[PDB]
């Protein structure tokens, strides 16, 4: 499980 | 201490498009490509005059250069809705001023239907 | 400030074609064999002044061929052309590089693939090695969608100036001309014509 | 005026020629041209030749001797046996003078070059025709007048160059098989006296210019000469030494030792070995002695372009690459050559930093070859670790574009660039770990920022997927993507965010294995991709578009079972919300996303859950359908308008996108519109024919008329790419063919040649291709309906309608192939135009007609021979093998249809083996024009002797018959056959073939 690049890559932009 | 150290701008663009130009050659009734690349609208800042001004690509040798005459119209080409056919009296791209039919071709009908709208601004800008 | 410059392929690779490009910006789409040569003036304008090829645009087919390697004699500069979509178009280049460095000793040389713009394409980039052990500049082009097209005469002007910093600039526009009643039914009648002629390569991006 | 040299009546002046020439190699324009007109008109009389004497000996312009040379070259290749034994002695005295006369006088033998050159080929050409069996001393003479002479010397050497040329390099394509190899015979069987003066010469010579010509006669003599004259006499040491001090020299030998690098060697002497060894130890001291170091930085003095650098940079590196290609394993044993192993690999590691597209390649062709033996070998990679650590970086830093960020010379070079990059991750995957990770912190702390060099790093990241363990490959991505996405909100401003989110999708999409180990990041990369498809800034939508379908292709499965922590597949999540999806993307971009849809469904085995997902993929185009079909049958008139006429194409062109992806699982969707998509192929094509009738052609021209046609070209396309893929034919014959035929094939036959869809053969190829055996009334159709009509567009000129050209043949040879029995169905007048329309296929340059042509005549031959004796065969061969033979030979024998020779030849051996075999029962003669009982070979014999004759008359009969016999003696080796061609188009291009020829292969 990977929640924090998950998240790091959601806010891209 | 002091050491030695070691040893067409007159104009400003209303409109700027890309386009395939195209000039008749009507003893052979067809079309011949006069170059493709940066279409721009130049407005003389101590005359006010705009005029066409395009460069082919890599070469950039001027394949248009005439003022955007008042009287000059432009018309549909019956094979394409992307395109403007008018005549030209003076154009001074390859030498002594000499008259053309060209045609202008865009990548789209909306870059087309722009082309026209500042065209004919740049033509009363031209008339005053 | 003038330089010779010879082209030389077979038939149909599309040397005419190419300097027709370079000297209207026209694609001329029919096959007319040139007989013999075709001589013709091309200027580059560059950041070292203008620079002007001579080019001696010869015929590929051999029935058309005229004085074949006379036309090479006092050349500064050479063009090998080939056709990527047909093999024996490549077969030939050393037929034709045999016959343009006998006359021809010491002079700069591009190898020029052309057609690129082809799906179908014949001869593979991974194939073409032959310009190494020759010392030729290659470059994939094609007259017809200009990829690469001004390459070969940059390429040939850095050598032929000595300056590999040489770059193609852009000739300075002078302002136009300001615009009789006695011709204007007269060009109502081209216009007319112009305008019911149909655009070529209308399906083309521009 | 200039046209008087044309009058060969009157005496030649040669001052008129003369101007003549001055006007057209220093003259301009006008003058230029008709001068030019006028030599080539003097040029080919066929007298000239008897006026070159006199040029050479009375003009003072070199051109004008030059051409004079010319029209004797034309003469003595063409014509030189046809001549009194008067003239070849003489014209044989006055080249021989000439050049004696020439290379007297030290002013012109330094001044007219081009000409003595053009003097010694002509010699050489008259070598070819009378060497050495009418000139037996012109060698030893040849040596003699060397020591009087240092110049005589000098042009000996060009001379022997110019005939090693024409006996070895290109004989294969201008000489008869037995021509070539008795030169070769000769040159071979006295070379030991001719190297004895080169090399004397080599050892002695002062004049660099002899030495320099001396040396370019010996790469020549490389291409052939036994190893014993290289290895045993000592030339090597003066190639490796001596002549690489000078540059004079350096730029010839360097050839020249590359050559020696491919002789062959015995691969057992231990003494050869040593000598192999030795002139590369020689060769590279003397480049680091006087050329540049090891250190030197060959990417500057490439660019600086001094002299002759750049070429002598690019022959060290085709040196360097050749020898060690075939020799690096005689220095990596002995620890005394470790030194000179690596110091040859460094100069490549900096050749390999020149920017030139080109040398980089013949250098990354070499490296492949290293890493490739590396990888492989045992025990030889600890040798190369700092080389091969240098080339990482040098790799890594010249990565170019893939095609997944038009150019084909691009594509060719990042696979060549992946695969030794991969090569040398498995090499040391540590180490180019670190080489990567340290290269991004440059990018993030500014020092190395720029566009091209994150794409650039980016690319070389995503190259080496599937080297490293998942484990390292996992930490890998990780901290590659973090430092990417830190380094994407370091910046600012639209351009500077978009490039980095581009490499960030793309490092991303190359990593499969990852992704599909980790779902949540896998759902969360698509969903940024599809925030990015409502992003407008130039090219986001591309690039999330492109991604999409990429990570689908590798990831699919993922898509369509039901994860751990989620509700339904993911695909029912993607369907639901692929309005809101798509509503800012051009139609291509919503095409690309509706394939990779279908990819995922496809892979859903349920079928009655893929057709559940198919439609409900479709239903956004199967609404807009329903209401337009609803709309356009209740006024026709609608398609003229040209928003709907739009609206139509792009529902069409969806369901062609899906159908792409899913092959036979669309049949579902394909029934649901089949019925009235074909009664609007109709009725659009009411609308076409009804606008050509009212604005004439040029409607074709039109948006409006375009648009419809676009309509028309999208319904084939999609029946095509159904029927191509189709797994259930008994469904495809029984629903889909009769009513496309109906649809299609009149409108075809009746609309006026311009307004002709190709696409309808096109697709009319595919329906044979795949059912053709099954509908043969249906063939018979689509022959009745496209034959005729088709080829009356066609057989005026090879210019116009070039589509319907090349679909043409295409259908053609698959009915030939698939459904014959259509073709035995036609009356015989449309049987005798189809068999016009293969020769005419074979007069065509356009390849994509001329290989069918060709393969249709064979495959034709092979249907008609296996009728067995029937009356239909007989009558074939009675009316068609002499058209077909007469017809293969034209093609064969008029030099502008070289491309099919092979094919032309195989058709031919087939012809004839057919008589020679016996497989043609009836006689080929009228019961007239033979005896009784004349066999067929006889007839045959007879009939190709007079056609040759009369197409060939300067032959000799006996030159016809030599030919003939070779040939058919050989009608069962296609090689051999083959040659016997090729050497009866040598003889045809001259007088005089020896028929002796001809028994070559005997
Ligand atoms: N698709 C494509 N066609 C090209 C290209 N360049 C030339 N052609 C076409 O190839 C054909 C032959 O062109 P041409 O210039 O006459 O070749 P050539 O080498 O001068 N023939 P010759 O030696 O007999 O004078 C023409 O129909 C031309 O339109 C190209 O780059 N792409
Ligand atoms: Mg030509």
């Amino acid at each position: 499980d990977l929640r924090k690049l998950c998240e790091r890559l959601r806010g891209m932009d | 201490i002091h050491f030695e150290p070691v040893v067409e701008e007159d104009e400003e663009v209303l409109y700027k498009v890309r386009a395939k130009l195209f000039r008749f050659d009507a003893d052979a009734k067809e079309w011949k490509e006069r170059g493709t690349g940066d279409c721009k609208f130049l407005k003389n800042k101590k005359t006010n005059k705009v005029r066409i001004l395009m460069r082919r690509d890599k070469t950039l040798k001027i394949c248009a250069n005439h003022i955007i005459a008042p009287e000059y119209t432009l018309k549909p080409n019956v094979g394409s809705d992307r395109s403007w056919v008018y005549a030209c009296t003076a154009d001074i791209a390859e030498g002594e001023a000499e008259a053309f039919t060209f045609a202008i071709r865009f990548g789209s009908k909306e870059n087309a239907d722009k082309f026209k709208e500042e065209f004919e601004k740049a033509q009363e800008i031209n008339k005053k | 400030v003038q330089f010779k410059l010879v082209l030389v392929g077979d038939g149909g690779t599309g040397k005419t074609t190419f300097v027709k490009r370079h000297l209207t910006g026209e694609f001329e789409k029919k096959y007319v064999a040139t007989l013999g040569v075709e001589v013709h003036p091309l200027v580059f304008h560059t950041n070292r002044g203008p620079i002007k090829f001579n080019v001696w645009d010869t015929a590929g087919q051999e029935k058309f061929g005229g004085l074949r390697d006379g036309y090479y004699i006092q050349a500064q500069c050479a063009i090998i052309m080939f056709d990527v979509t047909s093999r024996v178009t490549y077969k030939n280049v050393p037929n034709w590089h045999r016959d343009l460095v006998r006359v021809c000793e010491n002079i700069p040389i591009v190898l020029c693939g052309n057609k690129v713009d082809i799906k179908d394409r014949k001869v593979k980039a991974k194939s073409i090695v032959f310009h190494r052990k020759k010392n030729l500049q290659y470059y994939d082009i094609s007259a017809k969608s200009n990829y690469n097209f001004e390459k070969p005469f940059l390429w040939l002007a850095r050598k032929l100036i000595g300056d590999p910093n040489l770059e193609f600039v852009a000739m300075p526009a002078l302002a136009p001309p300001e615009v009789d009643p006695a011709l204007a039914a007269q060009y109502e009648h081209d216009l007319e014509v112009a305008q019911t002629t149909a655009l070529p390569d209308e399906d083309d991006d521009l | 005026s200039m046209e008087g040299i044309l009058d060969f009546s009157n005496d030649l002046d040669i001052a008129l020629l003369d101007q003549v020439v001055s006007t057209f190699y220093q003259g301009s324009g006008v003058q230029q041209k008709q001068a030019q007109e006028i030599l080539t008109k003097f040029q080919d009389n066929p007298d000239a030749w008897q006026k070159a004497d006199q040029i050479l000996q009375f003009s003072t312009n070199p051109q004008s001797k030059f051409i004079a040379l010319s029209i004797l070259d034309k003469l003595i290749t063409r014509k030189w046996k046809l001549l009194p034994n008067d003239h070849r002695i003489g014209i044989r005295n006055f080249v021989v003078g000439m050049i004696i006369s020439m290379c007297q006088d030290d002013e012109v033998f330094k001044t007219q070059k081009n000409l003595i050159n053009k003097s010694d080929l002509t010699l050489v050409q008259i070598l070819k025709q009378e060497w050495p069996q009418n000139w037996p001393e012109f060698i030893p003479e040849l040596i003699g007048s060397s020591s009087s002479s240092v110049n005589v010397c000098e042009n000996n050497m060009i001379v022997l160059k110019l005939l090693s040329e024409e006996v070895f390099d290109f004989s294969a394509e201008q000489m008869t098989q037995a021509k070539a190899l008795h030169l070769k015979n000769s040159m071979s069987k006295e070379f030991e006296q001719i190297f004895k003066l080169c090399f004397q010469v080599l050892e002695q010579g002062s004049s660099s210019s002899l030495i320099v010509a001396t040396l370019e006669s010996l790469l020549r003599y490389l291409h052939w000469i036994p190893y014993r004259y290289i290895y045993e006499t000592n030339i090597l040491e003066l190639l490796s030494t001596k002549f690489m001090t000078s540059p004079d020299t350096r730029a010839i030998t360097l050839k020249c030792l590359t050559e020696v690098s491919n002789l062959k060697i015995p691969q057992d002497n231990d003494l050869i070995k040593r000598q192999t060894v030795l002139f590369f130890q020689n060769t590279l001291q003397q480049i680091a002695t006087s050329v540049m170091p090891v250190t030197a930085d060959l990417k500057a003095t490439y660019a600086n372009a001094n002299g002759n650098d750049q070429s002598f940079l690019q022959d060290l590196a085709m040196f360097l690459t050749t020898y060690l290609a075939r020799n690096r394993a005689l220095l990596e044993s002995d620890e005394s050559l470790r030194e000179l192993l690596l110091n040859a690999h460094q100069y490549l590691i900096q050749l390999s930093k020149i920017e030139e597209r080109e040398l980089f390649k013949t250098t990354l062709d070499y490296w492949h070859n290293l890493v490739a033996d590396l990888f492989y070998e045992p025990l030889k990679k600890h040798i190369y670790e700092e080389i091969c650590s240098q080339l990482r970086l040098v790799i890594i830093e010249n990565m170019v574009r893939p095609e997944e960020d038009k150019e084909s010379d691009t594509i060719q070079l990042y696979k060549s660039e992946r695969e030794v990059l991969v090569y040398l991750t498995h090499l040391n995957v540590i180490d180019t770990e670190e080489i990567m990770i340290s290269k991004l912190a440059r990018q993030i702390d500014g020092s190395e920022w720029s566009w091209h060099n994150i794409n650039t790093l980016s690319w070389a990241i995503g190259s080496i997927s599937g080297t490293m363990s998942e484990d390292t490959e996992k930490r890998f991505v990780v901290t590659v993507i973090k430092d990417l996405l830190g380094l994407c909100e370091q910046k600012r401003g639209k351009d500077n965010k978009a490039v980095v989110a581009s490499d960030i999708m793309y490092v991303v999409g190359q990593y499969p294995r990852f992704l599909k180990a980790h779902w949540n990041f896998l759902r969360t990369v698509i969903l940024k991709l599809f925030e990015f498809m409502h992003e407008t800034h130039e090219g986001v939508q591309d690039m999330a578009c492109d991604t999409f379908i990429k990570i689908v292709q590798k990831c699919k499965y993922h898509f369509v079972i039901q994860q751990p922590r989620e509700s339904e597949p993911f695909i029912q999540t993607i369907i639901r919300d692929i309005q809101k999806t798509t509503a800012d993307l051009q139609p291509q971009q919503v095409h690309t996303f509706y394939k990779a849809c279908g990819i995922i469904i496809s892979e859903e085995r349920s079928v009655a859950e893929r057709n559940r997902l198919l439609s409900d993929l479709m239903q956004l185009p199967n609404m807009a359908w329903d209401t337009i079909v609803e709309q356009s049958t209740a006024n026709p008139t609608l398609l003229l308008d040209s928003e709907t006429v739009k609206i139509i194409a792009n529902i069409i062109k969806t369901n062609v996108a899906v159908c792409t992806s899913m092959g036979a699982d669309f049949y579902p969707q394909l029934g649901h519109i089949y019925y009235n998509m074909l009664q609007l192929y109709r009725a659009v094509s009411s609308m076409i024919s009804a606008q050509v009738a009212a604005e004439g052609l040029i409607a074709t021209k039109t948006p409006k008329v375009r648009g419809l046609r676009t309509i028309k070209k999208e319904i084939l396309k999609l029946v095509e790419t159904y029927i191509s893929k189709a797994r259930n034919l008994d469904d495809v014959v029984k629903v889909l063919v009769e009513p496309l035929l109906n649809a299609v094939l009149e409108d075809y036959m009746n609309n006026v040649p311009d307004a002709r869809d190709a696409e309808v053969l096109n697709c009319m190829t595919t329906v044979v291709e795949k059912v053709g055996h099954m509908i043969p009334q249906g063939v018979i159709l689509i022959l009745q309906s496209v034959f005729e009509c088709t080829l009356d567009m066609i057989n005026k000129d090879f210019t116009e309608y070039p589509e319907h050209r090349v679909e043409f043949y295409k259908l053609l040879k698959v009915i030939n192939e698939k459904s014959f029995a259509a073709f035995l169905e036609l009356p015989p007048a449309a049987f005798k135009l189809f068999v016009d329309a293969i020769c005419w296929a074979f007069k065509h340059n356009n390849r994509d007609v001329e290989v069918n042509g060709l393969q249709i005549a064979l495959d034709l031959v092979k249907n008609i021979e296996r009728m067995g004796n029937v009356p239909f065969a007989n009558e074939f061969h009675k009316n068609y093998f002499f058209i077909f033979v007469s017809e293969t030979f034209f093609v064969l024998t008029d030099s502008d249809h070289k491309s099919g020779f092979s094919k032309q030849a195989l058709l031919l051996m087939k012809l004839i083996s057919l008589v020679y075999d016996n497989k043609i029962s009836v006689p080929l003669y009228q019961e007239a024009e033979v005896p009784q009982g004349t066999s067929n070979q006889v007839y045959l014999s007879q009939y190709l002797a007079n056609m040759l004759s009369n197409a060939f008359p300067h032959l000799t009969s006996e030159q016809i018959a030599s030919f003939l016999s070779a040939l058919t003696k050989q009608c069962k080796d296609l090689v051999v056959f083959k040659g016997t061609l090729r050497d009866f188009l040598v003889q045809i291009k001259e007088v005089g073939g020896d028929p002796t020829d001809y028994l070559f292969a005997e």
